[PDB]
């Protein structure tokens, strides 16, 4: 069951860098594609991520793209950079100019065939492909634009696969232009209809964990990466891991989508931790469990006391009591029932894997899917209309071809998206 | 690639083109003969000076500029100059009877003869180029070429190379310098029939340039060299981000994104610190929180006007040398908080930063001392319409008894041509009224 990975655009690439940098370590894979690992359980499902190459190698099943060549050098110049199929670089010349509409209708349309030719190489190598998972920002013009362009073309030929995507969403605190909320709504309205489960990596709440929380000063994109690498590495747990569980993309989606639009997932993390600097008392079951949990390790700038919790999926990584992972499972469900819907029953599924990450002996990750996501969209919502109400910014998109009434569609569709979750939070 | 073609129009744009080319070359290493030691890419390469420099198989580093004026007199002085060997002689381009002050002469009468010569040079050039993204336009408002030759030039690059990116440099005048009494009527008649055809054009007002020499740098009457100099440092910080690489470098189109809301509304303004003597500098750092607290004191404007009566839309730090993301932050919270800055109610508060880490470079000879950290501020204010307002009420004395208009007409103008863009102007004006008003 094999996943195609997909990072476009600068910050795509960059928090796809990292990812496979991450999860390589995990499962021994160095720079060069050998393993030198120590257990097992890291090859037993190394296919779903990994095609093997003569000379027992193994080649991540990633497709780089950008219509700007810069980020994607520097890929290839870093650390992990040799272990790409260097046929799966697929980038053009003239970058996006933080613009979707050059991304997904003028400069983006001119690559995006190659880039499906590349997807569909990889997938006629692939035994039974499960789906799709993109890496992209929705700010910017190329991973938002393009992407979303891509995803359209990806459901078109593969209509029966699963699409996923990590999806970073644009903040003021951490903003390169102002039209971030446009190329972000615009890019809601295509993940609303076209893909089956995106991962909501909220800049807002990187920011606020990086500077409340781990008491970072000035953060960067490369302390707000590292939350992301370790969100990626444990919501993918139970694909790459032989457990009790054997998850797959479409097992997830169905377990934790009670409607086809609420597709849309708060990620957690705990311990949460700075690059660099490592703490030496591991956390106890029942610490992880309450950090997990906490607002302040959301990946998604959302109370969760302000809305309700549909599904929840968790996984345990580390040797620790099973028993009392359940235990404490079952403690915060029971003391805090009134936040999970009673319409559906034991909607908290928890795993286990004894693999930790790199530098923890312990952590939890959370997968929510909440009403209180509403929050996001709304905020998103107030900075397009702001801007909206009086034409400003547009030219830069009516120079591309686009029409006002396209931009109204979109703020339109989220603003219902937002209804509907509203909807479920009251029953 | 993303080659930049720089374009310098009368007797102010070739002038400060000198200034600016020559501040570049210190910048970067390269000679007067054109020979860059540190380059080992001989005769190519992609390297970020090379947006401004090609480079031929002898390893001469060519400015992409060329050089225009309708008389000969400036650009001789650029032939047989200290970097003469830099350019090309084909990139200097001169007729022989100037524009007499008139912009239909510059337009019309002497700009047609030659306007063909010109964009046949700009078309070598830009055939040169792998990802041409666009071109830098240098004149003034108040000469005849500056006024009118540009104006027929940047028609004529819309039609040849579509929406390619066209920005401007453009000298407003001041009567401590202007050499004609017909400069408003140029103004008027050059912005209104570029207005179209620029994305995003730098006033330098200079009397603010003129003021800048006198207060700061103890110079009793500046000359044009003493404003250039200046001014080819603000020139220089606004392109610094594209010819010098960084981490924390922004590229210009980044900037523009946030400093252009609707096409009209594209004239930002530049502010620029510290413009220090040397004798003043001496025992005396400027940190980042005082060079950026400057940029917020209205006698540092490239424009004259007062931010504190207006709106802004956009606000835009460009630093260069030694500076970190954490000093610059710090500086502007506590801006925020004493300071008069209040946005327009439909666009976003924050600053958006860039920094390149090369720092400022000074011409041996000048007046700026040589500092360790500079920063220009681009804002979006509807204070740079005070500017028009200025003109545009000079223009209205004048026009309303007709004084001198049967020079521009002699030359083939209607007065249909002037209420044309007289009326644009005033329309221009109250664009800029509306944007400052709350939304509803
Ligand atoms: N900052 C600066 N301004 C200049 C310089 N030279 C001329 N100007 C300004 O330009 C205005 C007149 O335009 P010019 O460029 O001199 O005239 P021109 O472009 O040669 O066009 P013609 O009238 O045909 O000669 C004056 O008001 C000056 O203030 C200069 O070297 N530096
Ligand atoms: N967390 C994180 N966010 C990023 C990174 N790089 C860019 N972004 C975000 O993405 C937006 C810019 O879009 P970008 O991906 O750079 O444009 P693109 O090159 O067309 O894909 C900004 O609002 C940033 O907040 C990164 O390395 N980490
Ligand atoms: C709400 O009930 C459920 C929620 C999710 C799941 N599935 C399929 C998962 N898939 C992956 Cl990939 N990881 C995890 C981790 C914990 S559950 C889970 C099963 C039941
Ligand atoms: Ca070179
Ligand atoms: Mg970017
Ligand atoms: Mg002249």
């Amino acid at each position: 069951r094999e996943i195609v990975h997909i990072q476009a655009g600068q910050c795509g690439n960059q928090i796809g860098a990292k990812f496979w940098e991450v999860i390589s370590d995990e499962h021994g894979i160095d720079p060069t594609g050998s393993y030198h690992g120590d257990s097992d359980l890291q090859l037993e499902r190394i296919n779903v991520y990994y095609n093997e190459a003569t000379g027992n190698k193994y080649v991540p099943r990633a497709i780089l793209v950008d219509l700007e060549p810069g980020t994607m050098d520097s890929v290839r110049s870093g650390p992990f950079g040799q272990i790409f199929r260097p046929d799966n670089f697929v980038f053009g010349q003239s970058g996006a100019g933080n613009n979707w509409a050059k991304g997904h209708y003028t400069e983006g349309a001119e690559l995006v065939d190659s880039v499906l030719d590349v997807v569909r190489k990889e997938s006629e190598s692939c035994d039974c492909l499960q789906g799709f998972q993109l890496t992209h920002s929705l700010g910017g013009g190329t991973g938002s634009g393009m992407g979303t362009l891509l995803i359209s073309k990806i459901r078109e030929e593969y209509p029966d696969r699963i699409m996923n995507t990590f999806s970073v969403m644009p903040s003021p605190k951490v903003s390169d232009t102002v039209v971030e909320p446009y190329n972000a709504t615009l890019s809601v309205h295509q993940l609303v209809e076209n893909t089956d489960e995106t991962y909501c990596i909220d800049n807002e709440a990187l920011y606020d964990i990086c500077f409340r929380t781990l008491k970072l000063t000035t953060p960067t994109y490369g302390d707000l990466n590292h939350l992301v690498s370790a969100t990626m590495s444990g919501v993918t747990t139970c694909l790459r891991f032989p457990g009790q569980l054997n998850a797959d993309l479409r097992k997830l989606a169905v377990n934790m989508v009670p409607f086809p639009r609420l597709h849309f997932f708060m990620p957690g993390f705990a311990p949460l931790t700075s690059r660099g600097s490592q703490q030496y008392r591991a956390l106890t079951v029942p610490e992880l469990t309450q950090q997990m949990f906490d607002s302040k390790n959301m990946m998604a700038a959302c109370d969760p006391r302000h809305g309700r919790y549909l599904t929840v999926a968790a996984i345990f990584r580390g040797r620790m009591s099973m028993k009392e992972v359940d235990e404490q499972m079952l403690n915060v469900q029971n003391k805090n029932s009134s936040y999970f819907v009673e319409w559906i029953p034991n909607n908290v599924k928890t795993a286990v894997c004894d693999i930790p990450p790199r530098g923890l002996k312990m952590s939890a990750t959370f997968i929510g899917n909440s009403t209180a996501i509403q929050e996001l969209f709304k905020r998103i919502s107030e900075q397009f209309t702001a801007m909206f109400r009086r034409k400003a910014f547009l030219h830069w998109y009516t120079g591309e071809g686009m029409d006002e009434m396209e931009f109204t569609e979109a703020e339109s569709n989220m603003n219902d998206l937002v209804s509907e979750y509203q909807q479920y939070q009251d029953a | 690639m993303r080659e930049c073609i720089s374009i310098h129009v009368g007797q102010a744009g070739v002038q400060i083109g000198n200034a600016c080319w020559e501040l570049y070359c210190l910048e970067h290493g390269i000679q007067p003969d054109g020979q860059m030691p540190s380059d080992k890419t001989i005769g190519g390469g992609d390297d970020s000076f090379n947006t401004f420099f090609s480079e031929t198989g002898a390893g001469k580093h060519v400015p992409r500029a060329v050089f225009v004026d309708l008389e000969p007199t400036v650009i001789d002085e650029v032939r047989t100059g200290t970097y003469r060997q830099l350019f090309h002689p084909e990139q200097l381009i001169t007729g022989k009877e100037d524009a007499a002050n008139n912009y239909a002469r510059g337009h019309y009468t002497i700009g047609k003869e030659i306007i063909d010569l010109v964009l046949d040079r700009i078309r070598k050039l830009a055939d040169q180029c792998t990802g041409l993204q666009g071109f830098l336009v240098f004149h003034s408002f108040g000469g005849g070429t500056g006024s009118g030759f540009t104006s027929l030039l940047m028609e004529r690059l819309s039609v040849d190379y579509g929406k390619k990116s066209k920005l401007e440099f453009s000298i407003y005048p001041a009567p401590q310098v202007s050499t004609a009494v017909v400069e408003p009527y140029n103004s008027i008649l050059t912005t209104h029939t570029t207005l179209e055809h620029s994305d995003c054009a730098f006033m330098v007002d200079n009397e603010a340039i003129y003021d800048i020499c006198r207060r700061n740098l103890d110079i009793e009457r500046p000359t044009y060299t003493n404003l250039n100099r200046l001014i080819s440092q603000i020139v220089s910080s606004i392109t610094a981000s594209l010819r010098f690489d960084g981490a924390l470098n922004v590229d210009l189109t980044e900037f523009q994104t946030n400093l252009v809301p609707y096409p009209r509304i594209h004239f930002p303004l530049a502010t620029y610190a510290p413009v220090i003597s040397a004798e003043k500098a001496y025992h005396e750092q400027l940190s980042v929180a005082e060079i950026t607290n400057a940029c917020f004191e209205p006698a540092n404007q490239m424009v004259k006007c007062d931010p504190r009566h207006g709106k802004y839309m956009a606000c835009c730090l460009l630093y260069r040398g030694d500076v970190v993301p954490k000093d610059v932050n710090a500086a502007i919270a506590t801006i925020k908080t004493k300071r008069s800055i209040q946005f327009v109610d439909w666009c976003p508060t924050g600053f958006k930063v860039g920094i390149n880490y090369q720092p400022p470079t000074v011409v041996p000879g000048g007046d700026l001392a040589k500092v360790q950290r500079a920063v220009c501020m681009l804002s979006n204010t509807t204070a740079i319409a005070e500017a028009w307002a200025r003109l545009d009420h000079k223009f209205d004395l004048m026009y309303a008894k007709r004084a001198f208009v049967h020079w521009y007409v002699g030359e083939g103008m209607e007065e249909g041509e002037f209420s044309e863009a007289r009326e644009d102007m005033a329309a221009l004006e109250k664009d800029y009224e509306e944007v400052g008003v709350d939304s509803v």
